[PDB]
């Protein structure tokens, strides 16, 4: 949200679930954030280089978080050449 | 003085975390009221809303305990609610203040029509429910004021909302449920997905990962 | 000759350890990792997906700057030694046996912990740790069988988490991958640590 | 019996979006449903939708972006003049900054802002946001 | 009845944990050791703690006792458990796998894995 002039007005921009797109609230303590590190040509982890995924409490309680994260990681690895 | 027992408390005492929005972004639990006191304590104001006695029947009479409801707020988008039952009214009030400080939440404020100046009302229609009490908040034009009963009006004033319309259904004479429904309605402000939030999220390191080396000791 | 690849040798060892033998029931959320059901009724797990999930879990683990923020625990007796050795070699913490309720929520408890990641041998027997972690924004990696519940499981590795040999092999495999990604040991299927060290023993 | 295929389709999409499904099935298909879906897609509340022919009413498979808070039908289709659009929007939409009311007018199926722009009235079909 | 209280039990456990080296199986020697290495307000309490400590020592001589952590017992257990056999108990030379596992490996492309044999 922005003013007519163009100034940011919101207190903060909440994160969104990487799978459901739901807004992650401040008291959604079931939500999680995961970093999947990247590997070089020799199968060595490169420090500071990872893909970040956020999962909401709704999906994690529903139990679809595992499959959703698997699909998202597969797509992101295909895009980023992580094999 | 204060000896933090959590990573978040340690970071707040070490000044690595300077704003409540950093915690709100990652939704980390807050288990020490000293964090809130250090971050937004100076601008916080507390108010006792009701002292409710409750009684438990026993073999040798009725055991009476008192319930204290406390509302804390900065009037600038931060509000919290606390309920504490205790034998003594003073102890109940102290516990309620601590709980409200711990339960402070961020409140999203938007515009009714033209977006000039600071926000004055709720971004969209919201509804909170506690027990049988349902409280609905509707955006209002500038100058409309806070159209609400005394309890929701106090909660909204502490939250910092300038003008809004409200409707209520159910046993609103149940003050605890009324205030809890108002708090839920205010909390639901940031959970609604609007077009301005359609932009893809750019994640940032959580505090525990950013200051992992500092917390490693 | 024809030296096997790392994945080939790894899947061979999984077959030797019987990691691909599931139970007679399959969870609807674990069905995607199951290959097919045999005439007897035991579901066969897909060792390729198991290896890929092991790789993913190792990738997630290696990204943790401080290994002491990772807690791995096993409720059942068989996996206690496996989790102990995994913690010893990867540098993480291990909790062997019963899990104290409130460990992740009671800030005043003496055993209070704030892990950045949780690792579990079986969700069914480690339900309480998973439920508690659901209250503290703690990511979860779990070794899930065909009938394991997937609730509050972030990364589920499809494997037989009931046999001592299977559990030991799985934890040895995860430790080897994490160490290789870190770069402290040589790449390939071989690792100086004896696999039997992770096996439950009378 | 089946009375409002548009209502059935919108309810199916709303339930699927709540459940978090990436794709939803609509059966039977209709040109009113297609126009409603096109209106939503124009503003970006849904992804691509594909029509499947079966020598019958047909079927539709719609991809869901995750941006749809709620889509619903208004029954009966009340007559809405150009001056009643403000009241209908106040009644149905969460806010004045976003949200759409779909109307069928003599100029075609369109959202309430386009109806206001063209100064055309009609009958309310539904809403989405 | 004669049931030792929490005070006696805790005192005996702590005394055994902290001074296992000098502990004996004789009640009089144990009570003398307790008098030397602890402050007990009551002689009756001292005798009760000494007797319970002797009983706990007798059990420990048999084997491990829950609630008591002995450095030597733990170190000996770790030393014994840390051993490994000459040959690992995982035979990759011969692996009997069912036709379903054969199909799984064929789908994976690992239809040539050495040692894999159908029943
Ligand atoms: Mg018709």
């Amino acid at each position: 949200m922005q003013n007519e002039e163009g100034q940011n007005v919101d207190l903060y921009i909440p994160r969104k679930c990487s799978a459901t797109n739901r807004v992650i609230t401040s008291k959604d303590h079931a939500s999680v954030q995961l970093n999947v590190g990247h590997l070089d040509d020799k199968g060595l982890y490169i420090p500071g280089s990872f893909t970040t995924f956020a999962l909401c409490g709704f999906i994690r309680a529903q139990g679809d978080a595992d499959s959703a994260l698997d699909r998202l990681w597969q797509k992101k690895k295909v895009e980023a050449r992580q094999q | 003085k204060w000896v933090p027992v959590t990573k978040l408390g340690r970071l707040v005492k070490d000044n690595k975390i300077r704003s409540l929005e950093q915690i709100y972004l990652h939704s980390l639990p807050i288990k020490e009221f000293q964090i809130i006191d250090t971050l937004i304590g100076p601008s916080l104001k507390d108010e006792v809303m009701k002292i409710m006695p409750v009684q438990k029947q026993t073999r040798a009479g009725q055991r009476t305990r008192f319930k204290a409801f406390v509302v804390v707020g900065d009037g600038n988008g931060h509000v919290g609610l606390g309920v504490k039952c205790s034998k003594e009214v003073a102890t109940a009030i102290r516990g309620a203040i601590i709980l409200a400080k711990l339960s402070v939440i961020p409140v999203r404020r938007g515009y009714w029509g033209n977006k000039i100046g600071k926000p004055h009302t709720v971004p969209c229609k919201v509804t909170g429910k506690c027990g049988s009490v349902t409280v609905r908040m509707v955006p209002a034009p500038r100058g409309a004021g806070i159209v609400a009963a005394r309890v929701p009006k106090k909660v909204l004033q502490f939250a910092g909302i300038e003008d809004v319309f409200t409707s209520s259904r159910g046993s609103t004479k149940t003050l605890g449920n009324f205030v809890k429904a108002t708090f839920d309605c205010l909390m639901k402000t940031y959970g609604f997905l609007t077009p301005d939030f359609w932009k893809e999220t750019r994640f940032t390191k959580s505090p525990f990962q950013e200051y992992a080396d500092i917390l490693s000791k | 000759g024809r030296t096997l690849s790392t994945k080939e040798a790894d899947i061979q060892m999984m077959l030797a350890a019987e990691v691909h033998l599931g139970t007679k029931n399959c969870d609807f959320q674990m069905e995607r990792y199951v290959f097919k059901r045999r005439n007897d009724g035991i579901y066969i797990i897909n060792l390729g997906k198991t290896w890929e999930k092991l790789q993913m879990a190792a990738r997630v683990i290696v990204a943790i700057e401080n290994p002491k923020d990772i807690i791995v625990q096993s409720a059942r007796p068989y996996g206690q030694r496996a989790v102990l050795k995994f913690a010893q070699y990867t540098g993480a913490n291990a909790i062997a046996g019963r899990h104290t309720p409130g460990t992740f929520t009671n800030q005043l408890q003496t055993s209070y912990s704030e892990p950045r990641l949780l690792i579990l041998t079986d969700p069914r027997t480690d339900h309480q740790p998973i439920k508690e972690a659901a209250l503290g924004n703690i990511p979860t990696i779990a070794f899930c069988d065909t009938d394991s519940p997937m609730r509050y499981v972030d990364i589920g590795i499809p494997a037989n988490n009931k046999g001592k040999h299977s559990i030991g092999v799985l934890f040895w495999l995860l430790a080897r991958m994490v160490l290789q990604m870190r770069g402290s040991i040589n790449q390939g299927h071989k690792w100086d640590v004896m696999v039997d060290l992770f096996f439950y023993r009378e | 019996v089946r009375v409002s295929v548009l209502n059935d389709a919108l309810k199916s999409m709303y339930n699927a979006e709540k459940r978090g499904k990436r794709q939803v099935m609509i059966r039977p298909s209709s040109k009113v449903i297609i126009k409603f879906l096109i209106v939503m897609q124009k503003h970006g509340y849904i992804g691509e939708f594909e029509y499947v022919d079966d020598h019958r009413s047909g079927k539709i498979v719609v991809e869901l972006n995750g941006r749809l808070n709620k889509c619903g039908v208004i029954s009966p289709r009340f007559d809405v003049g150009v001056k009643e659009i403000e009241g209908w929007t106040a009644r149905l939409l969460p806010s004045r900054q976003f949200g759409y009311i779909v109307l069928t007018t003599s100029a075609g199926i369109m959202d309430h802002e386009e109806a206001r722009r063209k100064n055309v009235g009609g009958k309310v079909l539904g809403f989405f946001y | 009845g004669r049931v030792r209280t929490k005070t006696v039990k805790k005192s005996s456990r702590q005394v055994i944990e902290r001074y296992y080296s000098k502990m004996t199986l004789d009640f009089h020697t144990n009570k003398k050791i307790l008098e030397e290495v602890a402050i007990i307000p009551s002689k009756r309490l001292r005798n009760k703690i000494a007797g319970f400590s002797t009983h706990l020592m007798k059990r420990i001589q048999k084997g491990p006792v829950r609630g008591i952590s002995l450095k030597l017992q733990e170190e000996e257990r770790e030393r014994r458990m840390d051993f490994v056999p000459d040959e690992s108990a995982i035979q990759t030379d011969r692996i009997e796998v069912d036709k379903e596992t054969i199909d799984l490996l064929a789908s994976l492309g690992m239809s040539e894995l050495p040692g894999v044999v159908l029943k």
